[PDB]
């Protein structure tokens, strides 16, 4: 169909689409409330749901660009706490399908006892590096970090300083991971921080390999459903796209234009690897939904 | 970053030679824009004059043939030998005949982004047979072409759409959209024929599960031929009984590159997941995985050269692999991992196969490499910019007489 | 570069070990048992069934946990590694300290020896290893202190494990990186990388000839390696946690290996299906060692994360997964003493409430640096509560228990911020005026020194034996000695350039 883009609000006609193809998700929406509207409209101007937004937050008051990421999360969390909120009369079906958890543990090298520290995400923020895939940008994510030397690790069982290793790993797989590439990163000067280029693959299948031993299926086969592009050489400077999979074809949604594409044609979308800052049409949030 | 120029390894340190490099003539980057990527082809004329290697390459539209001088200095490259301008299609991969090869014709056919292949004589530039000029065989690009082993007319050529078409020199094609007939049908795959009195080019149509074929390898033999599709299956079949001899899943995403052995009992196998798999030919099982690269594979090739077969020594094998990560990585095969004392049956878990780590896992370009060719005095690497670098094996970089 | 004054409150000889034990040696001329304790001190202990008494000697000198040990020159000589960042030269028959190496900047994790050539090797958490020459390190003097060093680049993270073999040709190191390095200890060159675990390593076995090596690793596994190969040969799972000690016959056949999983296993490295539990010990295997007077291994010495040693003999061994043991009980036990597990200080700042691994509850004060009384089994937090004091005084010192004993260390920060009066403190005309607890207590410390002369404060005495510590902030040990020790001749030099200047204003000016 398509939705209106009244202006900077690519970013959240982007997520919109890439939320609805989200067979699950599109499912459950059936029964904020602005959302549930537009989506049966569907099944188009949202300004229901866009003049809701900028009333409901301050911070998405003002008409300039933002981050996709940065309303995905909030729009995520929202729509949780209402949920758990009308259930007063605990794990909703918003954190059924998208909330997972990775534990911090911490090791002492001595006496190798292991301490855990739960976190749960619904969104998984990954660090980018230059022709890399995002199976070692999850690789990345879960490297670990030595405590040694002046700041060597107090272990009780030792009663002693002793090295240690911190260590996130994901504890329960989510129904659908969402892979938040953190393609702005902060310009270590007083200047406004860039975008990252760099040319992230990502295939369609996926499975994860930072994952602990002590989850039974761990390594589930995942599949590609949706992704958010964004153009643009800049931070607030650009335009989101969104690629996404409602059949065996690929429909692409620039805005208000819809367009039937192939599957081959995503690889223009990985990023730059000349590194000439140029438009950098590159992926930014990436949806997969297990197979099961 | 700063790319590597050596590396050291038990044999020795291999030595980039930066004398013996082979790009355009204008040495300028070529631009790493999507586009296909530049393959490498190598070929000997009997060594008449001992300079018998002739090297042919693609960068974008421009296809060059030079006379490859291996670790001596590279030959002229404001004099090519041959070169080919195409304005329309590009190339995207090629391989000569090294049968029908004499200093006075090469056989070589080239094909292209829109489906067709082009026999081409560079040393001559007389002859230009097209197949499937019209686009009515096949539309989508092509990935793979190679003669067959032994045959001197007979090639076979993979495209985009998970098809496979054997073609040959003497025949013409057809002018409309050839109708085929069935031969084989099997797992997850079909073989058919063109049912035609005249004889017509596409000799058979080779159906190759869903998604792309990227790559397939014959046998050192010949006798069977080893192919890798998108949909990251590795599909080895029987060339003359044309049936299915094994197969193997990906852990996932889709497999990219494949090679064999030298002695034909192993092939690894590079994908989407920055793994290599080695996967035993007698046993059709998965032996070993490799992580050692930062992004997906692009090409994985076995060192005959450093490789001891038999013995009362030890068997071991050295296989390469380069992939979109700009890094090259060297591998060891050794008894213990040889002989050790999404179905995940014929794709075993993580914890049932042991993991394998490089030798070396060196950055050797700032774009993505798409070449890796073992000879006897070097190794030959690539990248998207376009330069063909040599790596001097160590003892070959000099000889005394 | 902040000195800070230390010391330990503890009996005189302490003969039996204050917690677990790191390492052991065996000297079977003498038929004598070293054990290097996770409290500072190296006891010599007696392995000859005869006697009922084991104890022999103590050897103290370190102040932390010492790590690894290694006996040399025919038992003469002994050579200890601690986590005090360094390296002592004992004398093994004697039983004192003769020389002290401080090259390392951090932990000395392990040690490693080979016999022919009388080298002996040091490394730990500061990525470094040294080479030692036994016999230049026992003709160390006063006039020739120094001593060529010859240290082997190639580590890039902490080690834990180190083994040399006994021709003097082959050392290699574990470490946190899991890759596994080897030199040649005469040319310092890099042999190779044995890649293949993938965890730390902690234990490390050469063969006389250098050809071969056995790894126990933290990821559960096994490996013997093919020197000759530069490849894994094979690889044993037989524990399920991390394998930290290992054993090896002098055939190079069978392996005993040790770890966190209690289980002790004799396994054939040619046949692994033949795997015999020798025992299931109460705590963590630490280090493990073979009696080696016969044919075939009679006994093994095994050392836990416990304060006892216990000694296993292997008699029905050649006779007999495996869920059914060899042994339940040991040949012989050398007693342990119990560890200070659990501290808490008062409100009045001077006394401290104790719990062992006893679970003894013990009261103590630390001004006279005394055990008060002995309280037995009581309840531990409610005894905190019943000794109750209303009143405040400020943090004037800090406690730690890695040694096992109380050990009391005093900084310059906050030493002297104690003013209690002196009557409610315990002592008396009855003037009663305010003092400083912890300039008082510099003065007892330092009570024999004959510079800081009357005799001590009056108010209290600390024992003679309480071994006084000079050091650094998470730092090296700067010089230590005795209370009664401060009156010897050299012993007093020292004083006058150790000691920093804040406890010379204290203890000779009376600045208060
Ligand atoms: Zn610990």
């Amino acid at each position: 169909f398509g939705l209106v883009n009244f202006g900077n609000t690519c970013y959240c006609n982007s997520v919109l689409q890439a939320l609805y193809f989200c067979r699950p998700f599109r499912e459950n929406v059936l029964a904020l409330t602005c959302l549930a509207d537009l989506f049966h409209s569907i099944a188009i101007p949202p300004k229901k749901f866009i003049s809701r937004l900028r009333k409901e937050n301050d911070l998405f008051d003002n008409y300039m660009q933002q981050d996709a990421h940065e309303f995905l999360n909030y729009l995520l969390n929202t729509i949780a706490d209402i949920l758990q909120e009308e259930k007063k009369q605990e794990l909703t079906w918003v954190h059924e399908i998208f909330q997972g958890t990775l534990t911090n543990e911490t090791r002492c090298l001595n006496c190798e006892t292991v301490s855990s520290k739960d976190e749960d995400f619904l969104d998984l923020s990954v660090d980018v590096e230059q022709n890399t895939s995002i199976t070692h940008c999850l690789r990345d994510f879960s490297n670990t970090e030595t405590l040694c030397s002046e700041q060597k690790y107090y272990c009780e069982t030792c009663c002693s300083k002793q090295e240690a290793q911190k260590r996130m790993r994901v504890k329960k797989l989510p129904m659908i991971l969402a892979l938040h590439l953190k393609r702005f990163k902060y310009m270590e000067q007083l200047h406004r921080y860039t975008k990252l280029s760099y040319r992230v693959v990502f295939p369609l299948e996926l499975r994860l390999f930072n994952t602990s031993s002590d989850a039974v299926n761990l390594d589930r086969m995942y599949d590609l459903v949706a992704v958010v592009v964004h153009c643009g050489s800049g931070p607030n400077r650009g335009h989101y796209i969104t690629i996404v999979k409602s059949h065996g074809f690929w429909l692409l949604f620039d805005d208000d234009i819809v367009e039937k594409i192939d599957a081959q044609a995503i690889e223009e979308f990985y990023g730059l690897t000349s590194d000439i800052s140029k438009n950098s049409e590159s992926g930014y949030i990436l949806f997969y939904q297990s197979r099961e | 970053n700063e790319i590597k120029t050596q590396f050291t390894t038990r044999e020795g340190l291999y030595k980039l030679l930066p004398h013996s490099e082979y790009s355009r003539p204008n040495r300028v980057p070529f631009n790493s824009q999507g586009s296909n990527p530049v393959r490498v082809s190598f070929v000997n004329l009997n060594d008449q004059s001992g300079n018998g290697d002739r090297l042919c390459f693609n960068v974008g539209r421009e296809l060059y043939f030079y006379i490859y001088k291996g670790v001596r200095k590279a030959a002229d490259l404001s004099k090519p030998i041959d070169k080919r301008i195409y304005k329309g299609t590009q190339p995207t991969c090629h391989d000569f005949n090294h049968l029908t090869a004499t200093a006075e014709s090469v056989s070589l056919l080239v094909g292209f982004s829109a489906g067709q292949v082009q026999l081409i004589d560079p040393i001559k530039k007389e002859t230009s047979k097209l197949f499937n000029e019209e686009r009515l065989i096949d539309k989508s690009r092509v990935t793979c072409v190679k003669w067959v082993p032994g045959s001197e007319s007979l090639f076979l050529v993979a495209h985009s759409s998970g098809n496979m078409y054997l073609y040959n020199v003497e025949h013409t094609c057809g002018t409309t959209a050839p109708h085929y007939q069935l031969l084989k049908q099997g797992e997850s795959f079909a073989v058919h024929t063109c049912k035609s009195k005249s004889t017509r080019n596409p000799l058979l149509k080779w159906t190759v599960g869903e998604g792309a074929l990227n790559e397939f390898a014959f046998s050192p033999d010949g006798k069977f031929l080893a192919c890798v599709s998108q949909d990251g299956f590795l599909r080895v079949f029987n060339f003359d009984s044309v049936e299915l001899h094994g197969t193997m899943k990906s852990y996932f995403g889709g497999l990219l590159c494949v090679c064999w052995s030298p002695d034909g009992k192993y092939i690894v196998t590079g994908g989407e997941d920055d793994l290599v798999t080695v996967w035993s030919f007698v046993d059709c099982r998965v032996i070993a995985r490799g992580h050692g690269h930062k992004s997906w594979v692009s090409v994985v090739a076995f060192d005959p050269y450093t490789t001891s077969g038999g013995g009362s020594v030890s068997v071991t094998y050295r296989f390469g692999s380069v992939g979109q990560d700009t890094q090259l990585c060297l591998w060891d095969l050794t008894e213990d991992i040889l002989f050790p004392h999404l179905g995940t049956p014929l794709c075993p878990r993580m914890e049932d196969v042991p993991l394998l780590e490089p030798l070396i896992c060196k950055k050797i370009a700032h774009e993505r490499l798409t070449v890796l060719i073992f000879l006897e005095d070097c190794i030959v690497t690539a990248c998207q910019e376009g330069f063909i670098c040599t790596w001097g094996r160590p003892g070959k970089v000099v000889s005394f007489n | 570069r902040k000195v800070q004054v230390s010391y330990v409150i503890r009996d005189e000889v302490e003969k039996y070990n204050r917690n677990g034990v790191n390492a052991l040696q065996l000297d079977p001329a003498l038929n004598r048992l070293f054990t290097a304790g996770r409290d500072s001190i190296i006891r010599i202990w007696s392995v000859n069934q005869h006697k009922q008494d084991p104890y022999i000697a103590s050897m103290e000198h370190h102040t932390d946990w010492v790590n690894d040990i290694v006996l040399c020159c025919n038992g003469k000589t002994l050579i200890s590694a601690s986590s005090d960042t360094t390296v002592k030269v004992w004398n093994a028959h004697k039983g004192f300290c003769m020389s002290t190496l401080r090259t390392h900047k951090d932990y000395v994790k392990a040690l490693a020896y080979a016999k022919d050539k009388e080298l002996v090797a040091s490394a730990g958490l500061d990525r470094q290893i040294f080479l030692w020459d036994v016999n230049t390190l026992t003709a160390l003097t006063a006039s020739n202190n120094t001593v060529t060093t010859s240290s082997l680049s190639g580590n890039k993270d902490s080690i834990y494990s180190l083994a040399m073999n006994q021709l003097g040709t082959i050392i290699v190191s574990g470490s946190t990186e899991k890759v596994l390095r080897v030199w040649d200890p005469r040319t310092c060159a890099k042999l190779m990388k044995l890649k293949g675990h993938t965890d730390n390593v902690k234990a490390l076995l050469l063969n006389r000839d250098g050809t071969q090596c056995l790894s126990g690793s933290s990821d559960g596994t096994i490996r013997l390696w093919s020197l000759g190969q530069q490849r894994c040969i094979a690889t044993y799972r037989v524990h399920d946690e991390g394998v930290w000690a290992l054993q090896v016959n002098d055939a190079f056949t069978h392996v005993y290996s040790g770890g966190r999983d209690r289980k002790i296993y004799c396994t054939d490295l040619r046949n692994p299906d033949i795997r015999v539990l020798i025992c299931e010990e109460k705590a963590p295997v630490l280090k493990m060692e073979l009696d080696r007077s016969a044919d075939p291994p009679p006994a093994i010495w095994v050392a836990t994360t416990k304060s006892t040693v216990n000694k296993w003999t292997l008699k029905g061994i050649h006779n007999f997964n495996p869920i059914t043991p060899l042994c339940t009980q040991p040949d012989q036990v050398i007693k342990g003493g119990a560890s200070i597990i659990q501290c808490h200080i008062l409100n009045d700042k001077r006394h401290i409430l104790t719990k062992d691994t006893n679970n003894n509850v013990a009261y103590w004060d630390v001004l006279k640096a005394c055990k008060v009384e002995d309280l037995g089994k009581v309840d531990f937090e409610d005894e905190i509560k019943k000794r109750f004091k209303m009143v405040y005084v400020p943090n004037w010192f800090s406690v730690d228990l890695k040694t096992g004993m109380l050990t009391i260390t005093l900084d310059e920060s906050d030493c002297f911020a104690a003013w209690v009066s002196a009557k409610d403190a315990g002592f008396s005309d009855g003037s009663d005026p305010k003092l400083n607890l912890g300039g008082l207590l510099l003065q007892a410390l330092l009570e024999y020194w004959p510079r800081t002369h009357q005799k001590g404060n009056g108010y209290f005495q600390v024992p003679p034996h309480t071994p006084v510590i000079f050091g650094e902030a998470g730092g090296r040990t700067l010089f230590r000695l005795l209370c009664r020790d401060s009156g010897g001749e050299t012993e007093s030099m020292l004083l006058n350039e150790t000691v920093p200047q804040w406890v010379i204003d204290i203890t000779v000016d009376k600045n208060m």
